[PDB]
């Protein structure tokens, strides 16, 4: 999936904005719920996500396992309001030896601890709405000193209200960005 | 945030007229004409239901087998036998059930009686209330809490009115609002404790009104958490599960699981340096907003 | 020369203590005064109690273990009972409060205060070896003071040794049966801390060996005391190595680099054959072929995990008693060619193979029999797995209302160390899942 | 280490420990004397979590009597074992309390406290490791509620991190001895729900008709009633005193049953209880004592388990048996009757167990289970109060002593808000889609 | 690494034969990272992965 497809400039994922942006992920809450509701500051429409438990209500981005998700741009960002919650989301990637390691970022978490297959790491969210943007390829080189290859799965867990999921190829500036892959807040 | 006056009327026809939705069965006991002052009834609302179980469907504890089961059948002379023979839940509280609502309010009395200032503005391109007097000059002390007392209500136009009045005096108070404090606990916690939808969703904007309207208001209001907050903890969690269904319902305000959310960040953030905790003893899945 | 440090924690962990001690004292023929009788030596070698034991000065064996403890209730028994001339009071140590099954209490609160105390007890320990082999922590995951502290002590241990060997013979928390209600959450709080600071982790359960003690020695009244004794007959096989001779020996180091593949799955299972009474005993040859089936049997397991829903890692096989390596040889290999075993296809090996010439003890007064032939079995299953997701629910359950977190809050702790613990389960899940 | 203090409040409080102290003394085989005629040390390894040693080789209870209206204390001090007590430890007042529970919490309880706060510090100093605070109350008169909130309050301040339990007998749902036992029940839990962290709740009329039923009693008195009482109260604190392979701390019994700090309001029962007739042939087994404590009788206080469903559970078992046989018996209850059961609890039940049995049986339990059912006892208490304040019946006593009604009305709604917290529990489920529809 | 497109290669028919056409300048290239991937296409036989794989090397040691 997403194989022998066209990625040059970017690849959308998940846009808040069409008749059904849920086509290939699959979503499971347990004491939670998603919809998309209007956003105040950035005045359109937001798929937000919340519930308890963090560690449960999440939304994984191939439809079901078995199945991945063949994606090689280095660079990706994501577009989230902080609602001064526990937030965590997950993305695994498959190095150039055959070994899916996967890379996770939570804002209840202090310390960073690389292990085998995992690596956990805190972020600093910032107040409201912010892009964040992971270098993905830099991530690999530094914590198992190897190359990456290509994004397998991607797994965004509660409390977060989500507008943009986007792989971006490298760093573009919020000039080179075209209208709909950056933030325009309204007054 | 949004006003009330508005929302409610258009939201009623939505529901009864378009919808095939219930009023749902509002009692108008003792309630005649325009004219005729209601017989106020002596029960109050928000009340605790004993339990009606009765004697015997009450299973016995059976000591062999460690288990409630049910009484064996009494015999019964019509019921004999012939020539051929070959051959515990407990009940449930009422915890999320409706309690009764009851028209004996005092807002309902005294605007019966005729004593109240207000009045109907149908001259204005909507629905507006119209004073006697001059808000900023009442006294505050009496008619604020008989407004709050009115909130209960569901036959129109108390309802109508006393949200109204509300609205339009906290907008105007100022100072006069903080030594009130005291004197509104009591129907605000009488309003939350009917279960009912309609009344619960017009008190959380009114709260968030209500500390919005002055300044200290959010420190005063915190040693009163224990009485209006057992409720927040029910509702909490009533929330729609959409997935891809964008809510158009969100054009008003509906949705209990986040109108609680957005007056308890609220109530966090003008209660000063103490509030997140009489909130987590409270309410205990409550999370510190800042 | 072959030395090691018994830590024993809270109330599980200091109670097979009483079982262990009762038989390495028994083993070596040490009387519970600490002398030996000096009229009828039974070792047939000498210098062999170094491993357990440091000579005094003259006559007298004192045990190189440590009991720790916040509950007095228990260290002082020990100091009533039959075994308090062996201790030195110094080793025996106990608190005035306790942690009351709260995580927080055992971490946070009060451990904090004793540890250098228990630490430099250590120090003074580990400086009269001269060859230290590693550290064996026993444990009972599910208390305050078993985890809280032993969480809190490995971290000590690690940052001052690290390159020292620890294990945990850590008891865990049954999927049915349990003597507590708050034990989901300790036991994540617990598992978080030692994943990184200990190196090997053996795992077992209360409600397995109640079968094992249903179906074979076929008790009815079955306690902790006759529990106890069968965590004692795994490690007198499994140290036998360290303290005996025979062909194959197995050191521990030996024992941990053939037995983890990847630097955080470790948890292992454990198995013992024979077990039986003393009338079967004496109708049976007990060969090593029967043996060996029934260690790779599914009951005989001391844990409730199923293996016949993975697959082996690894096991290990310490033989005790007359066994000759060819029969070994020729019954291992009859196992790989059953169905029912399965090997993930990253290990055509397999197996690491001990034999000791030292046949296992009884306890006058027990349950188990005598006999000349013993296998306890450690093996590494993916199916582990499963009864790690068991937690990762009922943690989920109860965390969703937050309840009793009062408690954790109120002692220390903040809402942060939940979730972090939780992550490292679920991070943990999948590692058991990549490998399939 | 492990210090117990223990006060007696009102008269039923100074009665009842009467016998709770005579069944210790008994339990470590002190005389009326206070001299040590035992057989064992461990009647003597952690007697001093109750006692303190005296000259001559004697025993005295680190106990407080604190009663106005002396008779009582001349009365306890006439009985059997009161020589036993030192009379320094006796603070009573001359005048009375005409069951108020506004005197005894406003006017002549500021004029004792000073005194009771005196003594518990003095004695509190005795201690090596202060484990916690044990009183014991009656909710419908008027010393025993106010002096026992108000010095639950003092206590609470003055020692935060020790813990408090509280043996409290209530208001009775059928029988009224006193007419003003609503207004003082009410009044005393508005205080109890933040400054207790154990409060145990006993009945008469459930009393009563256990050892009518069960024990077969012909004229049942105070005295048994009392007995019943100190055997529970005697059960709780086994883990402490004597050795058991699962030791039961008081704060782990705690930790383990109030999920939320509200719902501290627990209920117990006993076993073994039987007449002396099938005392002979009953066979003594933990599936008996699992079977007679698991019933709906047993429970000393008058609140029906079976319209709720139980948050958590302990058993709390004393003699030689097999901990197997109690981990299942647990169990399979969990598993046959799993709908009176909370969802959100995967396993709700505690057991302990301890090694030395009572004086005169071979096994015994005690059990204790925080039920959802208790919500029905506040509520006829505020169905009641709301029936009499209405009418403004008996307040003008009330208010002579500087109080007024916003103090009811206080009451009355925090008693809502808790019978609220339990009806939301009682039925809310693991998975929140099934609660709002 | 040809399927993925992340080579700068492509065949330049507009030669007198089949030719190169790089995408960029061969002697600024990363040797590091390319020289080992075009070697690895030698063992190709499927056209016409082995014929750029060979030009790639002739062209690159150059
Ligand atoms: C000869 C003999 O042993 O007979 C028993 C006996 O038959 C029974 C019926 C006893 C007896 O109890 C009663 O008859 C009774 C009457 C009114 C109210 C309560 C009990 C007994 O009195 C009670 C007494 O119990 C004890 O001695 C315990 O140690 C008990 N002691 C006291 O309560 C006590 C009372 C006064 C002075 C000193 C101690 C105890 C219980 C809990 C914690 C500590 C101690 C015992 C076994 C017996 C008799 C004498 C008949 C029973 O009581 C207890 C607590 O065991 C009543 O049902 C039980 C089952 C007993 O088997
Ligand atoms: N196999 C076995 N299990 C035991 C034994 N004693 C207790 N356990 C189990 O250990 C668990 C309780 O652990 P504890 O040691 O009592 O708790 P802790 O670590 O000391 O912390 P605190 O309770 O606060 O003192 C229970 O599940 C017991 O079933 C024993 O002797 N043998
Ligand atoms: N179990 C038991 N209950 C008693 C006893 N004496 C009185 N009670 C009850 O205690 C209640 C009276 O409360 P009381 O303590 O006398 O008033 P107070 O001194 O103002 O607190 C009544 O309901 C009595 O029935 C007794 O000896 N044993
Ligand atoms: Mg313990």
């Amino acid at each position: 999936m997403f194989k022998n497809a066209f990625q040059s400039g970017f690849l959308s994922v998940l846009y808040s904005i069409g008749s059904k942006p849920l086509e290939i992920w699959d979503k499971q809450v347990s004491n939670g719920h998603i919809k998309r509701i209007t956003d105040a500051d950035i005045q359109s429409s937001v798929l937000e996500i919340m519930g308890q438990n963090v560690s449960t209500t999440y939304i994984t981005c191939p439809a079901d396992p078995n199945k991945t998700l063949g994606i090689k741009l280095p660079f990706l960002v994501l577009i989230i309001k902080n609602l001064n919650k526990y937030f965590s989301f997950e993305v695994q990637v498959l190095d150039d030896k055959n070994v899916r390691r996967r890379f996770r970022a939570s804002n209840y978490q202090s310390t960073t601890r690389v292990k085998p297959f995992i690596c956990t790491m805190p972020m600093r969210l910032d107040s409201g709405w912010n892009q964040i943007q992971f270098n993905l390829s830099d991530f690999t080189r530094r914590a198992y000193g190897t190359n990456y290859i290509e994004t397998l799965r991607v797994q965004v867990h509660a409390n977060c209200r989500i507008r943009r999921i986007y792989f971006s190829d490298r760093l573009y500036s919020e000039e080179e960005l075209p209208a709909e892959f950056k933030l325009f807040l309204p007054i | 945030n949004g006003d009330v006056a508005g929302s409610l009327f258009t939201s009623t026809y939505r529901n009864v007229k378009l919808a095939g939705k219930a009023p749902p069965a509002a009692n108008l006991s003792g309630t005649g004409s325009c004219f005729d002052t209601t017989s106020l009834s002596p029960a109050r609302a928000g009340a605790h239901k004993a339990l009606d179980v009765q004697k015997d469907e009450l299973p016995v504890w059976s000591k062999s087998t460690l288990s409630y089961k049910y009484p064996a059948g009494r015999p019964n002379p019509t019921g004999f036998l012939k020539k051929g023979d070959g051959e515990p839940s407990p009940p449930q509280a009422g915890a999320y059930k409706r309690r009764e609502n009851p028209p004996n309010t005092a807002f309902r009395r005294f605007y019966e009686r005729g004593d109240l200032p207000i009045a109907v503005d149908h001259r204005g391109s909507k629905n507006m209330i119209a004073w006697k007097v001059d808000i900023e000059k009442l006294d505050y002390h009496h008619y604020l809490p008989i407004f709050f007392d009115g909130i209960r209500e569901t036959q129109e136009p108390y309802r109508f009115l006393a949200v109204k009045g509300v609205e339009d005096m906290l907008r105007v108070g100022g100072s006069k609002i903080l030594p009130v404090i005291p004197q509104l606990i009591i129907p605000i916690k009488t309003a939350l404790n009917t279960r009912d939808h309609s009344v619960m969703c017009i008190t959380l904007q009114l709260l968030q009104k209500l500390v919005l309207s002055a300044d200290l208001v959010g420190e005063a209001l915190v040693p009163y958490y224990r009485q209006i907050l057992p409720i927040f903890n029910l509702y909490k969690n009533k929330n729609k599960n959409l997935g891809d269904g964008i809510d158009y319902g969100q054009r008003n305000y509906d949705c209990l699981g986040e109108l609680i959310a957005d007056t308890l960040a609220l109530f966090e953030q003008k209660g000063g340096d103490d509030a997140f905790i009489n909130i987590k003893y409270m309410v205990p899945t409550y999370e510190s907003s800042v | 020369m072959r030395e090691v440090i018994s830590i024993h924690i809270g109330q599980a962990g200091i109670q097979v203590g009483n079982a262990c001690w009762e038989l390495y004292c028994l083993e070596h023929g040490i009387q519970p005064d600490g002398q030996m009788p000096s009229d009828k030596t039974i070792g047939g070698g000498d210098d062999a109690f170094n491993t357990f034991f440091s000579e005094t000065g003259a006559g007298k064996h004192v045990p190189r273990c440590i009991f720790l403890d916040l509950e007095p209730t228990v260290v002082d028994e020990v100091r009533t009972g039959t075994y308090r001339q062996l201790f030195h009071p110094e080793q025996l140590i106990s608190g005035k409060e306790d942690a009351a099954n709260n995580f927080a209490r055992g971490h946070y609160t009060i451990g904090k205060e004793i540890v250098d105390l228990a630490l430099d007890r250590i120090r003074k320990l580990a400086d009269n070896c001269t060859g230290l082999q590693g550290f064996l922590v026993f444990n009972a995951v599910g208390g305050g003071t078993g985890s809280g502290l032993g969480s809190l002590l490995l971290e000590r241990l690690s940052v001052d040794y690290g390159k020292k060997s620890k294990l945990g013979f850590t008891v865990y928390p049954s999927p049915q049966v349990s003597t507590a209600v708050v034990e989901p959450y300790n036991s994540v709080l617990s598992t978080h801390s030692l994943l990184e600071h200990t190196d090997v982790a053996v795992m077992l359960d209360n409600e397995a060996i109640y079968d094992i003690c249903r179906r074979s020695l076929d008790i009815e009244r079955p306690t902790y005391t006759n529990l106890n004794r069968l965590i004692a007959q795994v490690i007198s096989s499994l140290t036998a190595s360290l303290r005996f001779d025979g062909a194959l020996n197995v050191d521990i180091t030996e024992f941990q680099t053939n037995l983890v593949p990847y630097p955080r799955i470790h948890f292992m299972l454990s198995s013992y054959a024979p077990i039986i009474s003393a009338e079967k005993a004496y109708h049976e040859q007990l060969s090593v072929a029967e043996i060996t089936n029934a260690a790779f049997e599914p009951a005989s397991m001391m844990v409730k995990c199923d293996p016949r829903h993975g697959k082996y890692m690894a096991c290990c096989l310490m033989y005790r008693g007359d066994v000759v390596p060819k029969d070994v040889n020729a019954s291992v290999a009859t196992i790989k060619t059953k169905r029912t075993i399965q090997f993930v296809d990253w290990c055509p090996t397999g197996f690491k193979c001990g034999i000791n010439y030292q046949p296992p003890t009884v306890v006058p007064g027990g349950d188990l029999a005598k006999v000349q032939r013993a296998v306890c079995m450690i093996s590494n299953s993916t199916a582990i797995g499963e009864i790690f997701s068991r937690l990762d629910h009922k943690f989920d359950l109860m965390y969703a209302k937050r309840a009793f977190v009062h408690w954790y809050v109120g002692e220390g702790m903040e809402e942060g160390e939940f979730s972090e613990a939780r992550e490292d389960l679920a991070a943990l899940e999948k590692d058991f899942e990549e490998v399939g | 280490m492990r210090e117990i203090v223990h006060i007696q409040g009102g008269q039923c409080g100074n009665q009842i420990g009467a016998k709770f102290w005579e069944v210790v003394s008994d339990e470590h085989g002190i005389d009326p004397t206070g001299t040590y005629h035992g057989d064992s040390d461990l009647q003597l390894e952690r007697i001093n979590v109750y006692f303190n040693e005296a000259t001559g080789g004697r025993y005295v209870p680190r106990a407080i009597l604190m009663d106005l209206e002396p008779g009582t204390m001349d009365s306890v001090r006439s009985g059997p074992y009161g020589q036993i007590f030192r009379p320094d430890n006796f603070v009573f007042g001359q005048t009375g309390a005409g069951n108020n529970w506004a005197k005894g919490h406003y006017t002549e309880g500021a004029e004792l406290i000073d005194s009771v706060l005196d003594v518990v510090r003095k004695e509190a100093e005795s201690c090596d490791c202060l484990q916690g605070f044990q009183v014991c109350h009656s909710l419908g008169g008027g010393t025993g509620s106010g002096m026992g909130t108000l010095l639950i309050s003092k206590i609470r301040e003055e020692y935060p991190d020790r813990m408090m339990l509280t043996f409290s007998v209530v208001p009775s749902p059928k029988v009224s001895d006193t007419v003003v036992e609503p207004y003082n029940a009410t009044l005393s839990v508005h205080q109890l729900v933040e400054n207790a962290d154990e409060c145990m709740v006993l009945d008469n009329e459930a009393l009563y008709d256990i050892c009518f039923r069960t024990l077969k009693l012909t004229t049942p008195t105070f005295g048994d009633l009392n007995h019943l009482i100190s055997a529970v109260m005697s059960g709780i604190t086994c883990c402490l005193r004597f050795p058991g392979q699962l030791n039961a701390d008081l704060r782990k019994l705690a930790v383990n049953l109030i999920p939320f700090p509200r719902l501290h309001f627990f209920m117990v029962g006993f076993t073994p209880l039987t007449s002396r007739g099938s005392q002979q042939y009953r066979a003594l087994t933990v599936p008996e004592l699992t079977q007679q404590m698991w019933d709906a009788k047993n429970m000393m206080c008058a609140a029906d388990p079976r319209h709720g469903r139980y948050l958590t559970a302990s058993a709390l078992f004393r003699g030689r048996m097999s901990t197997k046989e109690v981990d299942e018996q647990m169990l399979n209850v969990q598993n046959k009757n799993s709908s009176y059961f909370v969802e959100w609890i995967p396993n709700n039940v505690k057991s302990s167990v301890c090694d030395i049995p009572p004086k005169g049986l071979k096994m015994s339990a005690t059990f204790i289970g925080n039920s959802t059912a208790i919500q029905e006892m506040f509520k006829r208490v505020s169905e009641q109060f709301t029936a009499m304040f209405r009418r403004k019946a008996f307040l003008h006593w009330y208010t002579g002593e500087g109080m007024d009604e916003m103090e009811f009305t206080e009451a009355e709604s925090n008693m809502n808000d808790l019978v609220s917290e339990y009806q939301q529990y009682q039925d809310a489920s693991a998975e929140e889609e099934g609660e709002f529809e």
